[PDB]
RNA sequence: CAUGUUGGAACAAUGUAGGUAAGGGAAGUCGGCAAGCCGGAUCCGUAACUUCGGGAUAAGGAUUGGCUCUAAGGGCUGGCAG
RNA sequence: UACCUGGUUGAUCCUGCCAGUAGCAUAUGCUUGUCUCAAAGAUUAAGCCAUGCAUGUCUAAGUACGCACGGCCGGUACAGUGAAACUGCGAAUGGCUCAUUAAAUCAGUUAUGGUUCCUUUGGUCGCUCGACUUGGAUAACUGUGGUAAUUCUAGAGCUAAUACAUGCCGACGGGCGCUGACCCCCUUCGCGGGGGGGAUGCGUGCAUUUAUCAGUGGUGACUCUAGAUAACCUCGGGCCGAUCGCACGCCCGGCGGCGACGACCCAUUCGAACGUCUGCCCUAUCAACUUUCGAUGGUAGUCGCCGUGCCUACCAUGGUGACCACGGGUGACGGGGAAUCAGGGUUCGAUUCCGGAGAGGGAGCCUGAGAAACGGCUACCACAUCCAAGGAAGGCAGCAGGCGCGCAAAUU
RNA sequence: UAAAGUUGCUGCAGUUAAAAAGCUCGUAGUUGGAUCUUGGGAGCGGCCGUCCCCUGCUCGGCGCCGGCCCGAAGCGUUUACUUUGAAAAAAUUAGAGUGUUCAAAGCAGGCCGCCUGGAUACCGCAGCUAGGAAUAAUGGAAUAGGACCGCGGUUCUAUUUUGUUG
RNA sequence: CGCUACUACCGAUUGGAUGGUUUAGUGAGGCCCUCGGAUCGGCCCCGCCGGGGUGCCCUGGCGGAGCGCUGA
C-alpha cells in the first residue's frame, strides 16, 4: 500500500450495481472521472448486465471501441468511465436515450426518454470560485467549470445546461416547497417538497423532505438535489416516481400484479 | 511589560511605522456565537496562538472540562469525567482523560475548579490541540 | 535518514513507544542551508510530489522593501548584525528568516533624492565638486515645482533612519527563507522594532 | 657556599646506583621477592555483603594542549542611566 | 428442549469434587457404492531451497534507409509489412505470510481554514509595447575484439525523434500607471489662482517579499478568493506548441475542417499523509515514572509536502499515576466475524472482505506523481553457487516441487 | 462450550462442611432522608375519554389609519435518562420472493417481444440531533459586588441629516 | 528409624549454555557540503591565399597560441 489501488474485488463493490459473488473475485473498478467510486454507474456493468447487449467484457470492448455510445454528446470509448447522477447516455444507431436517475430503492434505473429530453441535463452547484481577472466561475457535481455564470445562481442551487454549448439554459435557486430528489443516506432515490432545512453552524444542515402521499423524511444537505417547482419536475421521472411504498404495500401490489394480469 | 524575549513580538496584520503631523490591534470574531472578551482588543499581549488576537482556526470538536493545573506557561491542564459502560456488570465505571489546553490572557482572572468550553484547533504542540473559547467559574463567585 | 517522524520518541506520560513500521521515505530530512554571505550559489532538491526548491548555500544580492516611504529596491547583503535564536549564526554569517542585516543605503536615497527634490546624508557642508547628483535638487518650472512644494511639508524622514543613510547601511529584516526559496526578501526596520533591535546590539558591545 | 678530609689520565673484569629492551609473557622462585602496570582533575557508572554508618577513589568508561570567541555570576552615584 | 445421572455410608440427609452426557475443530484408528458443494504446510522452523514459470507493452496517428519480406517500372523523399532499437508510460496493482506491534495496530466519528496527488474529467492554453523548420550527437546496423565465466561490455564507421538542445514571425494598434519640454484660460495692481491638452523615457499576465487605497464574491469563523501599486524572476531556470496523420477543400501567396500528442496553472476523481473524541487480554512476587544524551510547555528559527520538540539555540519546571501510570508476559496482527448458548455470558478469530506490517537480520538510497521497493540497487551480518583461483553471481512469507521439522496439511 | 447456580451482573457461599481481618480510627472508592405546578376548568367523543394554558421583544397580512396582533427566523440553568431521525462497506446471521427435480445452496426468473425481482430488519458503546421532564446529579439573592425599572451625567467611533464645496 | 521408586528444594563451584535490550571503542556503505580537474567541445586576433561586396569583408581548406577567455 504505497501508491493508489487498481483492483476491485467483487465483495467489497458498492452495493447497488447487484453483482452475483459466484461469477469472478474482481468487479469493474471505475476509471478516475466525473463522479465517485461508490455513488456511479461503470459503462460495463450498465451495458453487460442491465440491458444484456454485452454477455462478456470483450462485447463491451468491441461495442465501445466502434464509438455508438455517446456520454453528455461525447463519445467516450472506456468499458470502466464512471456515469454518475443525471448523466444522459446516448446510443446514436440504436435512436434510444438513457437518462440515469435513481430508483425508489436506491439503485440506477433502465430510464428511457425522447431525444428533446437528452439534448439537456441538470447540475447541483458544488462551490462558486473567483477565476483570474475577476471572472465568476461555478464548479457543478460532474466537475463542469461554467465561468461567467449568473450572478444570482449561488452555492447549492440547480442549472439546466444544454449539452451541444455547456452553457446554462435556465437555473433553480434552493427554494422550500420545491422538488428534490436524496442522492444519497438511508433516503436514496425519493422524490419530495423542502419544508425546513435545519441551520447547524460547524456540523451539517438536515432538510425536511414530504413527498406526494404525505410522508416526511430528513436527510443531510449533501444528498438532497432539487429538480423542479412545486408539483412538477424539470427531468422525466421513472415508474414509482419515488414515493417508497412500504414492504407491505409492495405485497399488496405484487398481489393484484399476478392475481389480475395474472 | 511586553517583549522580555530575544525576538521582537508583534502581529503580522498590523503596521506599525505610520508618518507623523496608540497602535491599532488585530481581534477577529472566532464563530459558532461566541464573545469575544474586552481584554482581546483593549489588551496589549502579543500571543502567535490566541484564538481572537493570534493566529489559530477553531475547527471540529467543542469540548468541556475543569480546570486541574495551572504552572505551565501560557497552557493548562484541565480535567474531563466521564462514565464507561461495562455490559456484563450492567452498570459504569469513573474514568479521566485530561488534556493539555492553550490558554490566551485574554482571560486575566481564572482560579482552578472553573469550567472551561474549549474548542478544536490544529496542533499548537506536541500535546496541545486545544483552546480555551469561554470561561465558566463554579460557585461561590466572591469572599 | 534523518527522520522527521513523532513515534521514535516518548508519550506524554513518559513511556517508551515501540515502532510498528521502521523509517518511511515522507518522513524526510535534508541536511540545512546555511546561507553564508557570498557570490551567489544556488542548488536546488527534486522534493515529494517531482516540485523544486532551491537551497541557496550563498547570495550576496536581496531584495528589501522599505514599507513607510513604500519603495523595494533589489539591494545588496553586507554584514549580519543579529540572530533571536543562536549567537553562533552571527558569528559565522548565516542567513535564515527573521535574522537582522546591514543592507546597502544608495538605492533609496537615491529613490528619496528623486522623488522629494531633497538629500539624505550629505555632511555639513560637504558638497558635490563633479556635479553629477546635485542636478537633481534644482532645476523645474514655475509650477511643477509646485508639484514637489506638497510633497516637502510631509517629507521628515525617522531621526534614527537618519544615521543608517549617513553611515550608508540600512538595518533590514529578512522575511522571506534562503533554505527554502533561493531569496533573501526582507523589509527595512523603522519606529519600535528599529529601537528594540538598536539596544540588543548596543546591549553586548560594551 | 665551593661539592663536603686530595688532584691528574684512562673507560678492563667484578661491583654499588640508575635506565632501555624484539617475541613470549611467571614458564623463574619457598613465595610475582625486585621491578613494572595504575595514578591528578572534570563528567558518567558503581556489585556481593552490611553492625545500614559503610563497602567506594568498588569494578568499569569518556575527556584533558594552543588560539580566537560567546554566555552567566557583582559594587558605587540621584525595573533606569553613568 | 430453561433437564441431569453413578461414586464417601451398616443405612440417612447435606456440602463437594471426580466420572458419565451433547456440540465444535485438530490429529489418528478401522470401514466405504452413487451424487452435489468443498477447507487444505496456520500451530513446530518469518527454517533452507536444486529446477521451471510468475510483467510486460503499437494504433491511421513519436522515431524504418535490416531487402527479413514485398506491390509498383522508372515515380519531384516516403506504397503495405517488418525484427530490432531509441523514445514513454507500466512494473508502488496483484499475490504471499502473520514475524514484530498492547492507546500502538485497528473500529466507529470528525478535521485538513494544516498538505500532496500520475491519471480521468472540465476550465484555461494571440491577455505579455519586445520562423517555409534551428543545432549535434547516440542506440539497432556495419566492422573489429578481451576474459573460463554474467541478461559483461570496449575501440572504430554511419543515421533518426515527441529523446537531448536552442529559439522567433504572428497577435502588434494600441490601452493602461509614474515622469515631464511646452499648449488652452482668465481672476486680482503684475505675485498668488481655478481646471483641462501634451512633445517623452520607462513598468506591463498568473510565482517569492511589503504595503495601503481597499475588500468584486464567499465562510460558523481567514492573514480567504479576487482587485491596486514598488521591486525580485534562481544558468541546478513558471508557461508563453520547431509534434503527428485523416479528408484535403477555399480563394489571387493567404484562409479553412476532423482528431491524436503535449503544456505552467485552477477545479475534480482515485487516493495517500498527519491529527479530534471514545473503545482492548493477563500481571503489585511491577508503586511511583519522565527529564543532563527532549521529558511537558514558551519563543525564534532549521528541515519537511504540510501542523508539531520533528530538530537547534535561549528560557520556564513542567508532564503522568490507586479512575492501575511505569515495567513485564502474551500459544497477541486488529476489526467485519466463528463455536456454544433459556435469558445473561464463556471461549475462538494465522484463514479468501477492510486496514496494518514484512520479504533471511539490520541499515542506506537511485528513479518516479507515488517505493526507504527487495521477482530494484549499495554495504555489513548468517547461509550458500560456479571458478582455469584472477573473479563473478543469490534471496520461493508468489505458483508447483524437494529437504528438514513435526500429532499435523495436495499436481515440478 | 453447555450441563457449572462448582466464578454467581441475572445467580452462589462464610455458627459447625472451605471461609468474618484481634480490635477501632481513616484517605481514595462506593452509597447517601423528606422537601419546589398540584387540582379544577374549557368546547367537541360517547356520567365519564383525548387536544390546548397560567412564558417574551429581524421578517409576511384578513389591515386600520407616534400604532391595535397573528404567520417564518437570532434567542432563553447544566448533565445523566428515554424517544425519534440522521450517518453507518459488502460478505456472514435473521429474513421476503423463487420448485437448483428435493435439499444445502444461488440470485435468479415467468407468460404467451412483454412482465418482474435482485427487498426488509439487526449493525453494543462514543460523537450528531430534535421531543419528553418523572427519577438522579447540578446552578441562582444572606458583608446584597440582586431582579424589574424609568431617570441624570462621563467619555469614543456610522450615518438619518447639514445646496454644492472644508 | 531400614530398604526400594519418583518429583521439587538449598548448595562451594568468584558453574555452564542460549537469547533480548544497551554503555563505551572501532566503524563499512549511501547522502549532503567544500574541493578536485582525468578528459571532451567552443571562441579569438595572425600566416598561405581563395571565393564575393570595394585593404575593409561575409564564410571557410589549413598550421600556430598568452591554452587567451568560456562551457560541460
Amino acid at each position: 500500500a504505497r501508491g493508489p489501488k487498481k483492483h476491485l474485488k467483487r465483495v467489497a463493490a458498492p452495493k447497488h450495481w447487484m453483482l452475483d459473488k459466484l461469477t469472478s473475485v474482481f468487479a469493474p473498478r471505475p476509471s478516475t472521472g466525473p463522479h465517485k467510486l461508490r455513488e456511479c454507474l461503470p459503462l460495463i456493468i450498465f451495458l453487460r448486465n442491465k440491458l444484456k447487449y454485452a454477455l462478456t467484457g470483450d462485447e463491451v470492448k468491441k461495442i465501445c471501441m466502434q464509438r455508438f455510445i455517446k456520454i453528455d454528446g461525447k463519445v467516450r470509448a472506456d468499458i470502466t468511465y464512471p456515469a454518475g447522477f443525471m448523466d444522459v447516455i446516448s446510443i446514436d444507431k440504436t435512436g434510444e436515450n438513457f437518462r440515469l436517475i435513481y430508483d425508489t430503492k436506491g439503485r440506477f434505473a433502465v430510464h428511457r426518454i425522447t431525444p428533446e429530453e437528452a439534448k439537456y441535463k441538470l447540475c447541483k452547484v458544488r462551490k462558486i470560485f473567483v477565476g483570474t481577472k475577476g471572472i465568476p466561475h461555478l464548479v457543478t457535481h460532474d466537475a463542469r467549470t461554467i465561468r461567467y455564470p449568473d450572478p444570482l445562481i449561488k452555492m447549492n442551487d440547480t442549472i439546466q445546461i444544454d449539452l451541444e454549448t455547456g452553457k446554462i439554459t435556465d437555473f433553480i435557486k434552493f427554494d422550500t416547497g420545491n422538488l428534490c430528489m436524496v442522492t444519497g443516506g438511508a433516503n436514496l432515490g425519493r422524490i419530495g417538497v423542502i419544508t425546513n432545512r435545519e441551520r447547524h453552524p460547524g456540523s451539517f444542515d438536515v432538510v425536511h423532505v414530504k413527498d406526494a402521499n404525505g410522508n416526511s423524511f430528513a436527510t443531510r444537505l449533501s444528498n438532497i438535489f432539487v429538480i423542479g417547482k412545486g408539483n412538477k419536475p424539470w427531468i422525466s421521472l421513472p415508474r414509482g416516481k419515488g414515493i417508497r411504498l412500504t414492504i407491505a404495500e409492495e405485497r399488496d401490489k405484487r398481489l393484484a400484479a399476478k392475481q389480475s394480469s395474472g | 511589560d511586553i517583549q522580555t524575549e530575544r525576538a521582537y513580538q508583534k502581529q503580522p496584520t498590523i503596521f506599525q511605522n505610520k508618518k507623523r503631523v496608540k497602535l491599532p490591534r488585530y481581534y477577529k470574531n472566532i464563530g459558532l456565537g461566541f464573545k469575544t472578551p474586552k481584554e482581546a482588543i483593549e489588551g496589549t499581549y502579543i500571543d502567535k496562538k490566541c484564538p481572537f488576537t493570534g493566529n489559530v482556526s477553531i475547527r471540529g470538536r467543542i469540548l468541556s472540562g475543569v480546570v486541574t493545573k495551572m504552572k505551565m506557561q501560557r497552557t493548562i491542564v484541565i480535567r474531563r469525567d466521564y462514565l464507561h459502560y461495562i455490559r456484563k456488570y450492567n452498570r459504569f465505571e469513573k474514568r479521566h482523560k485530561n488534556m493539555s489546553v492553550h490558554l490566551s490572557p485574554c482571560f486575566r482572572d481564572v482560579q482552578i475548579g472553573d469550567i472551561v468550553t474549549v474548542g478544536e484547533c490544529r496542533p499548537l504542540s506536541k500535546t496541545v490541540r486545544f483552546n480555551v473559547l469561554k470561561v465558566t467559574k463554579a460557585a461561590g463567585t466572591k469572599k | 535518514g534523518i527522520s522527521r517522524d513523532n513515534w521514535h520518541k516518548r508519550r506524554k506520560t513518559g513511556g517508551k513507544r515501540k515502532p510498528y513500521h521502521k523509517k518511511r521515505k515522507y518522513e524526510l530530512g535534508r541536511p540545512a542551508a546555511n546561507t553564508k554571505i557570498g557570490p551567489r550559489r544556488i542548488h536546488t532538491v527534486r522534493v515529494r510530489g517531482g516540485n523544486k526548491k532551491y537551497r541557496a548555500l550563498r547570495l550576496d544580492v536581496g531584495n528589501f522593501s522599505w514599507g513607510s516611504e513604500c519603495c523595494t529596491r533589489k539591494t545588496r547583503i553586507i554584514d549580519v548584525v543579529y540572530n533571536a535564536s543562536n549567537n553562533e549564526l552571527v558569528r559565522t554569517k548565516t542567513l535564515v528568516k527573521n535574522c537582522i542585516v546591514l543592507i546597502d543605503s544608495t538605492p533609496y536615497r537615491q529613490w528619496y533624492e528623486s522623488h522629494y527634490a531633497l538629500p539624505l546624508g550629505r555632511k555639513k557642508g560637504a558638497k558635490l565638486t563633479p556635479e553629477e547628483e546635485e542636478i537633481l535638487n534644482k532645476k523645474r518650472s514655475k509650477k511643477i515645482q509646485k508639484k514637489y512644494d506638497e510633497r516637502k511639508k510631509n517629507a521628515k524622514i525617522s531621526s534614527l533612519l537618519e544615521e543608517q543613510f549617513q553611515q550608508g547601511k540600512l538595518l533590514a529584516c529578512i522575511a522571506s527563507r534562503p533554505g527554502q526559496c533561493g531569496r533573501a526578501d526582507g523589509y527595512v526596520l523603522e519606529g519600535k522594532e528599529l529601537e528594540f533591535y538598536l539596544r540588543k546590539i548596543k546591549a553586548r558591545k560594551g
